[PDB]
């Protein structure tokens, strides 16, 4: 059970970092709208 | 009655299993289709070889064995190999994704997907037994499956079979024969986890076997096939008392009484002789005295260590072939006046002898010469801790930098398991020191 | 049945991708029409790692070709083996990237990416058990570098537990296409450090110097460079493709710390086993412009191919370690592994390929970092990138990360056992 929680939490952290990259890529394209 | 079930885990365990079961068939006169013409009781019986083989009504003699690996390609060669007909398809179990040299994946991520199936197949074998004696588990220390899945299996076997005996044949890693860099981690982890679940474990140092093949058989670079044929001869020597009977035969369980003075001190040192090429065996007959003498030569040990620098707590000689006790006793009398055989002060110094009369066989077209008599010595010497020291040192080198530890943490493990396993090894090494110290 | 999915992105990625497929197709006995005409069952035993089996007993590369321009990809369809690729696996835009990482990563590349991921998913779902992915691409351009790292990240969201392996061509002024290459490379390294498991550093400066100095080629073309790339790529994939290796076992044994996953590949010859071993470890044979005598080896893998004494391979591999032990970190015991494959590459009786994790790879990243810092100190050419939505802190972030990488390789180079 401990091993299952640990590994799941590592995957969750990984996907959360990847989804923060998605947010930043939207702020970048929105930031391009605001200079056109 | 007295059945033993063999379990072969990962590539090492499976390939050694191939070699062992081939050798058993040759020793017993069982053909590759499983027919045994000498066996007149069709479909059953209580013969000595029935401890290792069940029988179908169609005359087939079937290994009491399960082969398990988390990838398919090594067991597939069994499924398609010479002895494919020996085994029922259900005895050969494979996953699709191996453990990638990672204990954590063998014990947890991948292993947990197949452990229930493996246990269900073992239960199917156990149910055919009238008096199951225990398990023989074959595996490497170093692979992800051999280390991690084996520990999981052993833990589960203790739950499902209580204190029913479990013996291991464990392949100890050597750089010569291929080897992942993380094998010291896998070795300590599996040794720590299995320690309380195993009753007796025969370590086999791949470097020892490699050296014996190069030196005695004159093979420049031994293959796995070379190593495993030699290993199967040692396994066969050790299990011969289970599979044959005779007036001078002594059951492995009686040796085990002598070999295990404390639960954790359960790692006997095996030595085997003689190992000789056909060219050298021709016109040379090795006597009882000659082969006995060879057991006390360190070059013939299954594990590299120096017993001259430790103390004995037991010495067992398992003879097979043309050997009578008179020649044994003389040979031992000679040995005891010419060798460094120092016992601990709390244990008797006799050698325990058994003789199995059925002579040794070899695989036709192999490199081992057929001899008329052979011997395997099993001793319990504090010197075997040198093997743990060597492995603990490689562990410590890597662990102090946490090298590769992220591959195990990524699979859900914690550093806490590393230090707890390493501390258990440190206590094991101290256990071996304490038992060798003279009594007050 | 441990499938790899291959992705080639951009001009460089597609050109070396196409050579790679020609080279290993020849090795496995596959012709441009996809039919097997080989002479050894060892060519087909693991063919499924890289190829799909189709109707008519045809074999199709499990490959995906990606570019923001039709140019290179039309050349691929025309060249040799052009019609062995699955036509639905071509995914091309129209606008191009302009050698602008931000265009490949955020803008143009971002609205082509979803259609690439549809092909990735189709290829992955027919896989009995996917190992992971390998991407070929350059870091100096815009499509392979910017959209390639975008693909890596997006694939990591759907396959977080699969291996990501890249062949990443590093830019050199000796072959320089543009001037902003140190920007595109540094932004790309930033992503690679975080989102790949293993990266072969194919350094155009090494390839140039090899072609010029050793091969005696006064005007090296991309054809001459790529010939080195293809032989290297064939060499480092040998153990994946013939019946000891897979991508995860490779990463487990080569990568002691997750960020230190940039490998220096080596090849010989550019003939006896001692001679071959010697040349494989020589700085002149490195596919990355780094001198291994200026750092220390964390891990090493060597593949010998051809019929030769394995006892002599063992003795010479032990020889080069014992005589150079100071160059191998003591706290990773037994850190050099050797494999032998009977089947030589085309045109050689024997060959040696080298995969090294050396702390000397820092010389590569330090060269890029100085070319980056020289332009960023004067804010040169930044408008190309802020013009797509980026801000300077992302440059400041990317270069700090790459300097941290250098510091980390240095920290382990300097670390001792006692
Ligand atoms: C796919 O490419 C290779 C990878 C490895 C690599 C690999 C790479 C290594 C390493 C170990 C190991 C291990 S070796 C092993 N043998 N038994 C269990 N594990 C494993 C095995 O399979 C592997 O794939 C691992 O130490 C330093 O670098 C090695 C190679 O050749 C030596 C190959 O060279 C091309
Ligand atoms: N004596 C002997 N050793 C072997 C054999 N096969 C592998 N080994 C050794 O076993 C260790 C590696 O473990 P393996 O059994 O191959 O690995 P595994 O159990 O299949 O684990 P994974 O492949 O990681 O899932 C190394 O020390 C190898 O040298 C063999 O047939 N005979
Ligand atoms: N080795 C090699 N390098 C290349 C090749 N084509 C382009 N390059 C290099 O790749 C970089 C340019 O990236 P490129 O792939 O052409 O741009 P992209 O199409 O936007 O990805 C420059 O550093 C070129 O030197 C090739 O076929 N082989
Ligand atoms: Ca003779
Ligand atoms: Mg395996
Ligand atoms: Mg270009
Ligand atoms: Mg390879
Ligand atoms: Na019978």
């Amino acid at each position: 059970e401990s091993n299952k929680e640990n590994r799941e939490a590592h995957l969750a952290a990984m996907l959360e970092r990847l989804q923060e990259k998605d947010k930043h890529a939207e702020e970048v394209r929105k930031n391009k709208e605001l200079k056109e | 009655m007295r059945e033993c079930i063999s379990i072969h885990v990962g590539q090492a365990g499976v390939q050694i299993g191939n070699a062992c079961w081939e050798l058993y068939c040759l020793e017993h006169g069982i053909q590759p289709d499983g027919q045994m013409p000498s066996d007149k009781t069709i479909g059953g019986g209580d013969d000595s070889f029935n401890t290792f083989f069940s029988e179908t009504g169609a005359g087939k003699h079937v290994p009491r064995a399960v082969f398990v690996d988390l990838e398919p390609t090594v067991i597939d060669e069994v499924r398609t190999g010479t002895y494919r007909q020996l085994f029922h398809p259900e005895q050969l179990i494979t996953g699709k994704e191996d453990a990638a040299n990672n204990y954590a994946r063998g014990h947890y991520t991948i292993g947990k997907e197949i452990i229930d199936l493996v246990l269900d197949r073992i239960r199917k074998l156990a149910d055919q037994c009238t008096g199951l004696q225990g398990f023989l588990v074959f595996h490497s220390f170093g692979g992800g499956t051999g280390s991690g899945f084996t520990s999981l299996l052993m833990e589960r076997l203790s739950v499902d079979y209580g204190k029913k005996s479990k013996l291991e044949f464990s392949i100890y890693p050597a750089p010569q024969v291929s080897t992942a860099v993380v094998e010291p981690y896998n070795s300590i982890l599996t040794t720590h986890t299995t320690l309380e679940h195993s009753d007796c474990a025969f370590m086999v140092d791949n470097e020892a076997i490699y050296d014996i093949c190069r030196r005695n058989l004159d093979i420049e670079r031994p293959t796995y096939t070379n190593l495993n044929r030699l290993i199967s001869q040692i396994v066969s020597s050790i299990t011969a008392s289970l599979r044959f009977d005779g007036a001078l035969n002594v059951d492995l369980t009686e040796f085990q009484t002598n070999l295990v003075p404390y639960p954790r001190i359960h790692f006997p040192l095996a030595t085997y002789a003689p190992v000789i090429s056909a060219e050298k065996a021709y016109h040379e007959q090795l006597s009882v005295a000659e082969i006995t003498n060879a057991c006390f030569e360190p070059a013939n040990q299954m594990v590299k260590c120096d017993p001259r620098h430790g103390k004995y707590m037991a010495c067992c000689l398992l003879y097979r072939g043309d050997v009578v006790p008179k020649d044994v006793n003389a040979a031992i009398a000679t040995i005891k006046t010419k060798r460094s055989i120092q016992f601990v002060d709390w244990c008797p110094t006799g050698f325990k002898v058994g003789i199995n009369y059925q002579p040794p066989t070899v695989v036709p077209g192999g490199d081992l010469a057929k001899v008329q008599r052979a011997v395997c010595m099993l001793s319990n010497t504090t010197a075997i801790a040198e093997a743990w020291a060597r492995l603990d040192h490689k562990f410590d080198l890597m662990y102090a930098k946490r090298a590769f530890v992220h591959w195990y943490v990524g699979e859900g493990m914690e550093e806490g398991e590393f230090s707890e396993a390493r501390e258990d090894m440190a206590a094991l090494e101290k256990d071996y020191e304490e038992v060798g110290v003279d009594s007050v | 049945m441990r499938e790899i999915v291959h992705i080639q992105a951009g001009q460089c990625g597609n050109q070396i991708g196409a050579k790679f497929w020609e080279v290993i197709s020849d090795e496995h006995g596959i012709d441009p029409t996809g039919s097997y005409h080989g002479d050894s069952d060892l060519q087909l035993e693991r063919i499924n790692v890289y190829y799909n089996e189709a109707t008519g007993n045809k074999y199709v590369p499990r490959a995906i070709l990606v570019d923001l321009e039709p140019g290179t990809m039309d050349s691929v369809r025309s060249g040799p083996f052009g019609q062995i690729f699955r036509p639905d696996n071509f995914v091309f835009g129209q606008s191009g990237a302009g050698n602008n990482w931000a265009k490949g990563h955020y803008t143009e590349g971002a609205e082509l990416v979803d259609s690439v991921l549809d092909v990735v998913r189709k290829e992955s779902e027919s896989c009995d058990c996917l190992q992971g992915f390998q991407l070929t691409h350059s870091l100096g351009g815009g499509t392979g570098s910017g959209m390639g790292t975008l693909l890596i990240s997006k694939i990591r969201e759907e396959y977080p537990d699969r291996i990501m392996n890249t062949f990443s061509v590093m830019p050199s002024p000796k072959v320089s296409d543009t001037v902003v290459e140190p920007y595109n490379a540094t932004l790309s390294v930033h992503q690679l450090v975080e989102n790949t498991d293993e990266t072969y550093c194919i350094d155009n400066e090494a390839l140039y110097d090899i072609c010029f100095r050793t091969l005696k080629l006064t005007t090296p073309t991309y054809g001459d460079l790529n010939h080195l790339v293809s032989a290297t790529m064939s060499g480092v994939t040998t153990c994946l493709r013939f019946p000891l290796a897979d991508l995860r076992k490779l990463a487990v044994n080569m990568v002691p710390f997750p960020r230190l996953h940039f490998f220096m590949p080596g090849f010989a010859p550019l003939l006896t086993v001692p001679e071959l071993t010697q040349q494989m470890f020589d700085s002149k044979n490195m596919m990355a412009a780094c001198d291994p005598r200026h750092g220390r080896y964390l891990t090493v893998a060597a593949i010998f191919r051809g019929r030769m004494s394995m006892k002599e391979v063992d003795e010479q591999m032990l020889n080069v370690q014992n005589k150079n032990s100071s160059y191998f970190v003591e706290w990773i015991p037994n850190n050099v592994k050797t494999a032998v494959c009977d089947i030589p590459p085309r045109g050689l009786k024997m060959s040696a390929t080298f995969i090294g994790n050396s702390t000397a790879i820092q010389e590569l990243f330090k060269r890029i970092s100085e070319q980056f810092t020289a332009m960023f100190r004067r804010k040169a050419f930044l408008h190309w990138y802020t013009g797509e939505g980026m801000d300077e802190m992302e440059f400041t972030e990317a270069e700090s990360n790459m300097n941290d990488l250098v510091s980390e390789y240095q920290q382990y180079q300097d670390a001792t056992a006692d």
